RNA sequence: GGCCGCAAGGUUAAAACUCAAAUGAAUUGACGGGGGCCCGCACAAGCGGUGGAGCAUGUGGUUUAAUUCGAUGCAACGCGAAGAACCUUACCUGGUCUUGACAUCCACGGAAGUUUUCAGAGAUGAGAAUGUGCCUUCGGGAACCGUGAGACAGGUGCUGCAUGGCUGUCGUCAGCUCGUGUUGUGAAAUGUUGGGUUAAGUCCCGCAACGAGCGCAACCCUUAUCCUUUGUUGCCAGCGGUCCGGCCGGGAACUCAAAGGAGACUGCCAGUGAUAAACUGGAGGAAGGUGGGGAUGACGUCAAGUCAUCAUGGCCCUUACGACCAGGGCUACACACGUGCUACAAUGGCGCAUACAAAGAGAAGCGACCUCGCGAGAGCAAGCGGACCUCAUAAAGUGCGUCGUAGUCCGGAUUGGAGUCUGCAACUCGACUCCAUGAAGUCGGAAUCGCUAGUAAUCGUGGAUCAGAAUGCCACGGUGAAUACGU
């Protein structure tokens, strides 16, 4: 806004584990105010992912996120009558938010049967450095690299 | 509203008040089960000879000060415009502007 | 823009109602109609006695009417004959026993209805509207109102193009809900059409 | 609130009805007669059940 | 025409005809692809939609005997209509009346229940019964019916560019003005500009100004925390009966009902700032700096809307532009646009069984228990003018099964048969139920809309109008996000 200071809203932690990251992930997955459905889907997905890797659900989740977090991006400027792409850094909260959004968006487009299966497959591919989310990170970094002259 | 429409309404109310009992009796005959199966036919043929304006469904509610056929309220017997004028003057007990 | 009705917005805060009775859904409308007819009759019959308010009450199975006036002698008459005639006609209209009471207005120059009526009467006899308005304002301020406003609208003086004019003295705070503001209106019927009049009088905060 | 087309621009009104109940347990003839022979303000409705 | 010049041209220098103005310097505004400062879902950061399909509903056009009249960039198009089968109705076709369907006056005779023939009906005729009350000093005729004649009635006929009243919009924007004094020949100016600050012409300081008014804020309603009064139709920690249930004796504690009160003021603490106004942070507190939401609309602008709510100057028609009646139309259909509902599916469809609400309405009304019918419903009949009875069973949710990516166990337009109910009467033109049928459609081109929090999105429930007839309008609660670096 123009003359405002916006505080932070309090977010409850997860009921099974105790993380706020997982709560934010549930929130980004939910549709139409149906939180129980999203919780069920996420718990099923994490359960199926833990067996494929023999490590804890939280550790697998963090491993998946660390390969999707971005570092730099491009904004649009127009002062000389033309559109320029200006590279900027990304701050941590935005890094996490963008990673989560890209993971869910990639999962929804897959062709497996159930949403839990789609999410599990997408997370495993991300942990191995494959999939549309990782391709998106690559594209963003490429565009930011091709414009370092305007920094 | 024209002066003839109000007269029409007055005539309708008069006839509907005049023929109230005859219609109720004939309709009870027609509706009641285990009748003669011929009295029913005769009552059906008799109900349609009474004047048309004796059916209470030919009546239209009107504002009691202007005769308007739209925007009627039953508690007050008036239309919206006259309701508002009286309310602002203070002529309807208990009524006032509300907020919540 | 458009403005809210002063009396209406002040009902129940600092202003009273003009009718006081309780009824149910099957008598409400009939009672409203009877009140309308009674007020119409009295307003026609006392057109020259300076009436300013007609209050109605319905206790038990009867009607009691209180008339606020500046000429109680002219309303009553010779040993009450006129009041008796009014009582009989009102009882006939209502359909139940009737009672009539009279109250006096001490200062007719501080009453909004009577000021508007006087201006309309003067306008129907071809007086100058500026003179009429100024005289009203001066009289009210002399007798001690904290403020007054007068407004007039129409074909003033016979012009072909209509117009609105107004005058003000003192204070007239219309956004303050505890201000005691008096308000009323009146109409004039001339050879060129209708002319409208509005009056505001301010008397203090409560 | 407009004589012709303006579908917004409404007014909203309210009527409030207040209610109270009183009970008498051990009456006497004089008390009941006194209650029946009484008159109160001219805007209240009173209903008596024996 | 003369003089001068190689030329280009220079110099001296008219008239006819035409217009009622052309011009200089200053003043108040409006505008600028001029400058400076500040605001708003204005952009930016996000979430969900409209534009493509079928259906509902309004408008343009076209057609018709008629498809009644009004609203038109934002500020007309689910708008006047909060409910067109007859009525409503103002339009069309045909049949009828002329002081009249609705009033006040004069004078010639008497009223109100039933019941037969002809009309589509309006409206014509034949018959039976009745003898009202009430100073009858006879004149009462009041109450209410026939005809006759004329002063009159009657008009949703035209002009919102003759008007009153009411309403939209710029805009809940922070502005708009006056008295006395002073400056200028004057139109005008100052005050209202300046340094800070604020949501605010809000506040302080300075200054040829000193003061005041209408607007801003406050007083009104609702929501969040306490306590003192009264406890049925509302309520059960402690006590005791048991057929298990607030059922019963009881109790006045609690939830709740509704009247009186208490509380929030930058009041307290530190830092900044002009020895200020204010600002950033902290304590205690249910709540903190306008705690959240409503009502409240300045001087004025658009010859803005309404003579069809009503009232009203001036025109216009009176065996007709005024009454009465039956049938039809306002629902048409090659086409173009606005506002909505239902979908295109596994965060789902279908079967079984199981938690948790708020706010309303009801006597020509709301209609329990029981019986009959697959069902819409029907029969017989308690209770309630209601914290007691009824409408009335919340849904999304949760548990267990099946369907396995197909135009399908997705979607439910159209069309055939058989019925129910309201109402004199459902052909044109109502709502609903059963069996059968099973269309377009796989996420929508250029455009374009809403929303900053208990909001958007999604799920159900009630009312006004109303014999019957909501996917519209006005209210109520359940679950419950994403994002705001910045101008």
């Amino acid at each position: 806004p123009r003359r405002r200071v916006i505080g932070q809203r309090k977010i409850l932690p997860d009921p099974k584990f105790g993380s706020e990251l997982l709560a934010k992930f549930v929130n980004i997955l939910m549709v139409d105010g149906k939180k129980s459905t999203a919780e069920s889907i996420v718990y099923s997905a994490l359960e199926t992912l833990a067996q494929r890797s023999g490590k804890s659900e939280l550790e697998a989740f963090e491993v998946a996120l660390e390969n999707v977090r971005p570092t730099v991006e491009v904004k649009s400027r127009r002062v000389g009558g033309s559109t320029y792409q200006v590279p900027v850094e990304v701050r941590p909260v935005r890094r996490n938010a963008l990673a989560m959004r890209w993971i869910v968006e990639a999962a929804r487009k897959r062709g497996d049967k159930s949403m839990a299966l789609r999410l599990a497959n997408e997370l495993s591919d991300a942990a191995e450095n494959k999939g549309t989310a990782v391709k998106k990170r690559e594209d963003v970094h490429r565009m930011a690299e091709a414009n370092k002259a305007f920094a | 509203a024209k002066q003839s429409m109000k007269a029409r309404e007055v005539k309708r109310v008069a006839l509907a008040d005049k023929y109230f009992a005859k219609r109720a009796e004939l309709k009870a005959i027609i509706s009641d089960v285990n009748a003669s199966d011929e009295d029913r036919w005769n009552a059906v043929l008799k109900l349609q000879t009474l004047p048309r304006d004796s059916s209470p469904s030919r009546q239209r509610n009107r504002c009691r000060q202007t005769g308007r056929p739209h925007g009627f309220l039953r508690k007050f017997g008036l239309s919206r415009i006259k309701v508002r004028e009286a309310a602002m003057r203070g002529e309807i007990p208990g009524l006032k502007k509300a907020s919540w | 823009g458009q403005k809210v009705h002063p009396n209406g917005i002040r009902l129940g805060i600092v202003k009273p109602w003009n009718s006081t009775w309780f009824a149910n859904t099957k008598e409400f409308a009939d009672n409203l109609d009877s009140d309308f007819k009674v007020r119409q009759y009295l307003t026609k019959e006392l057109a020259k006695a300076s009436v300013s308010r007609i209050v109605i009450e319905r206790p038990a199975k009867s009607i009691r009417v209180t008339i606020h006036t500046a000429r109680p002698g002219i309303v009553i008459g010779k040993k009450g004959e006129d009041v008796e005639k009014l009582r009989k006609v009102v009882a006939d209209i209502a359909g139940v026993p009737a009672q009539i009471n009279i109250a006096e207005v001490r200062k007719p120059e501080l009453d909004a209805k009577l000021v508007a009526d006087s201006i309309t009467s003067q306008l129907e006899r071809r007086v100058m509207f500026r003179r009429a308005m100024k005289r009203a304002v001066q009289n009210a301020m002399r007798l001690g109102a904290k403020g007054i406003k007068v407004e007039v609208s129409g074909r003033l003086g016979g012009a072909e193009i209509a117009r609105t004019e107004w005058y003000r003295e003192g204070r007239v705070p219309l956004h303050t809900l505890r201000a005691d503001i008096d308000y009323n209106t009146s109409e004039a019927h001339t050879t060129y059409g209708v002319i409208g009049v509005k009056v505001w009088i301010f008397k203090g905060e409560i | 609130i407009s004589p012709h087309v303006n579908k917004d621009a409404r007014d909203q009104y309210e009527i409030r009805t207040h209610l109270r109940l009183v009970d008498i347990v051990e009456p006497t003839e004089k008390t009941v007669d006194a209650l029946m022979r009484l008159d109160l303000a001219a805007g209240v409705d009173v209903q008596i059940s024996l």
